């Protein structure tokens, strides 16, 4: 059956150039078109450009031209993206998908690979305590995690055992630093009497911080 | 170059009812050769896209037959006969009969659910960040429906608007509630020139703002 | 050959 397996996610430096393989496997390689597609978290879904392995044609997306090089090796069934000159605004997941013949321009899909592009070094996380202010059923702790790079970062809360009314928020790019806050909601009978104690995971920086939410 | 406009941005629904998107084009996009090439593709966060119906009415292989796609020229319509729950996700329109093709911006299928106001809690800066020279005063509004909502912040009355960031979650898989965080980011110096600091939410739930607030007294 | 796309536009 149809198959089309990429590279794997990618963390380069702005302006350094990048290259994403799409293999292509249970079908004539030389038969269907392979394009590419772009989606940018904030944009929807946007064509890069095609390329045909028959006749080694490209056509590309004028935003894009001279920013994405398509190639392709017919012994591998490999179709190639090289992006030059990375900016911000080139972090994206991107795609590629091969059509069906009179049918339609993207059939199946490729599993997406990963660009991230930022000059940041990689930094261990600032986890601060977030204490109510004001006293008593339910209660809300919190744990800031602020100023690292790369993403991903993981946040339990008692070592896991506590999981239900928990929300992580998405992280936010402030400064070129990632941050992002987890609360949880308790019952007031369990806190403030219990240790409530976030921990935090960054396998990037290598480092694991364990926060006591204590009263002010 | 032709523009893809879904109507519905948003999609509440209950699991097994009848769903309506439309797709409109810039200009017709019927081909010089006679087709039109419209799909419809639905993606699953964390997924890719994957085919549903393609040149209008046309099931891929292996769509199940609730899903069917109708209409000519411009305006065009998926229809779901039962929502499935794994049915769950962005609907994106597609041309491809003009020479860059476009997708439409994407429309959401969502789980429909009771109103819900959001609970409100505002936290002081950890002194551990203050004694370093930052300020973050952080506020949580979590589990609402529904989705659209303000936040404003006061400083001793005064509305800031400077330093904010929001972050919000997709609907949760639970309870179908929606959560949002912002955050007020100072320098020790200026978060110690003021006492009162006020998180309030404007909500549909309530023709006034819940109000959490707290005075820089501790 | 060609490809349909291409034929296409």
């Amino acid at each position: 059956q149809v198959q089309l397996r990429q590279s794997g996610p990618e963390l380069v430096k702005p302006g350094a150039s990048v290259r994403i393989s799409c293999k292509a496997s249970g079908y004539t390689f030389t038969s269907y078109y392979i394009h590419w597609v772009k989606q940018r978290p904030g944009q929807g879904l946007e064509w890069i450009g095609w390329i045909y392995p028959g006749n080694v044609n490209t056509k590309y997306n004028e935003k894009f031209k001279g920013k994405a090089t398509l190639t392709a090796d017919k012994s591998s069934s490999t179709a190639y993206m090289q992006l030059s000159s990375l900016t911000s605004e080139d972090s994206a997941v991107y795609f590629c998908a091969r059509d069906d013949y009179d049918g339609a321009w993207f059939a199946y899909w490729g599993q997406g690979t990963l660009v991230t592009v930022s000059a940041a070094k990689t930094t261990p996380p600032s986890v601060y305590p977030l204490a109510p202010g004001s006293a008593a059923s339910m209660v809300t702790l919190g744990c800031l995690v602020k100023g690292y790079f790369p993403e991903p970062v993981t946040v339990t809360w008692n070592s896991g055992s506590l999981s239900s009314g928990v929300h992580t928020f998405p992280a936010v790019l402030q400064s070129d630093l990632y941050t992002l806050s987890s609360s949880v909601t308790v019952p007031s009978s369990t806190w403030p009497s219990q240790t409530v104690t976030c921990n935090v995971a960054h396998p990037a920086s290598s480092t694991k911080v364990d926060k006591k939410i204590v009263p002010r | 170059d032709v523009l893809m406009t879904q109507t519905p941005l948003s999609l509440p629904v209950s699991l097994g009812d009848q769903a309506s998107i439309s797709c409109r084009s810039s200009q017709s996009i019927v081909h010089n050769n006679g087709n039109t090439y419209l799909d419809w593709s639905l993606q699953k966060p964390g997924q890719s896209p994957k085919l549903l119906i393609y040149k209008v009415s046309n099931r891929f292989s292996g769509v199940p037959d609730r899903f069917s796609g109708s209409g000519s020229g411009t305006d065009f319509t998926l229809k779901i006969s039962r929502v499935e729950a794994e049915d769950l996700g962005v609907y994106y329109c597609f041309q491809g009969s003009h020479v860059p093709p476009t997708f439409g911006g994407g429309t959401k299928l969502e789980i429909k659910r009771a109103d819900a106001a959001p609970t409100v809690s505002i936290f002081p800066p950890s002194s551990e960040q203050l004694t370093s020279g930052g300020a973050s005063v952080v506020c949580f509004l979590n589990n609402f429906y529904p989705k659209d909502i303000n936040v404003k912040w006061k400083i001793d009355g005064s509305e800031r608007q400077n330093g904010v960031l929001n972050s919000w979650t997709d609907q949760d898989s639970k309870d179908s509630t929606y959560s949002m965080s912002s955050t007020l980011t100072l320098t020790k110096d200026e978060y110690e020139r003021h006492n009162s600091y006020t998180c309030e939410a404007t909500h549909k739930t309530s023709t006034s703002p819940i109000v959490k607030s707290f005075n820089r007294n501790e | 050959n060609t490809g349909w796309l291409a034929g296409l536009f």
